[PDB]
């Protein structure tokens, strides 16, 4: 609403923020928590974990 | 994923799906024989997101480019020596024979194939 | 359990030998082969003590015999005028020519039926 060219499409965050994101679903659903899965959170190898 | 390889990526994906659907399980050693050097990957059950692959390729390329570099340069230097280059020359001459009013290696469909119509098209493409 | 379906036959084969009357033999049934490991049956009273000593006793040389020999054989083959021997043998041993035969099954003895011969030939291919 401040640009009108489109809604945010990326997040950059601390590891802790990511640990949460990486370990929960994003899907609209009942609930879900586990170990990080799809998101590669190891900064040793990447900087890019995945897409929420 | 660089766009220059888009259709090739799709071809590989299709081949992978067939492998995934097969019974080639109970493998104590990866079923490779020669050529390419392997690498043990994260294997998140089966997953390797492209971004995981990106580091994976760096970590495959570093420990050994030097070896390749030394061997190739060595071979090229050997190739510039007296009576070495000649070995290659004679090998090349016989391996690739090409003369006046003569053919080149060409497709020879002398065994059963789907159809002569296709055989002719295959030959033209081979050319 | 990756080869459990194979093991099923192997277990049977072993049992068929246990149920066989090839007994009262002082000699080993060893012609040319594998490293020998020996334990009692005795309701499995101590196969594990023997196994651990055997395993670590084998670890001691670390299969250096096999290891050194294969590496040696390769290092030998890697030499000039050595590969030639190997390659000539292989060449003479395995022969390919234009549209010719390669190793092939030849069922020239009595067989149960021609159909089986065909099955075997297809499997050979």
């Amino acid at each position: 609403r401040q640009t009108g060219r489109g809604e945010g499409n990326f997040i950059i965050a601390s590891r802790n923020v990511v640990n949460v994101l990486a370990s929960v679903d994003t899907g609209i659903s009942y609930a879900a928590q586990g170990l990080a899965t799809g998101f590669s959170t190891d900064t040793t190898k990447s900087v890019f974990a995945g897409v929420l | 994923v660089l766009s220059l390889f888009a259709p090739w990526a799709k071809m590989d994906e299709r081949n992978f799906k067939d492998q995934e659907k097969e019974d080639l399980v109970s493998i104590t050693a990866p079923k490779l024989d020669d050529g390419a050097r392997e690498f043990e990957v994260s294997s998140n059950e089966a997953a390797s997101p492209y971004n995981a692959a990106f580091q994976t390729i760096f970590g495959s390329y570093e420990p050994g480019m030097k070896t390749t570099r030394e061997l190739i340069d060595t071979y090229r230097n050997l190739m510039n020596n007296y009576e070495v280059d000649n070995a290659v020359s004679e090998i090349v001459s016989d391996a690739i024979v090409y003369e006046d009013d003569t053919e080149v290696v060409a497709l020879n469909l002398d065994k059963s194939k789907f159809s002569p119509k296709i055989k002719n098209m295959m030959l033209d493409e081979f050319s």
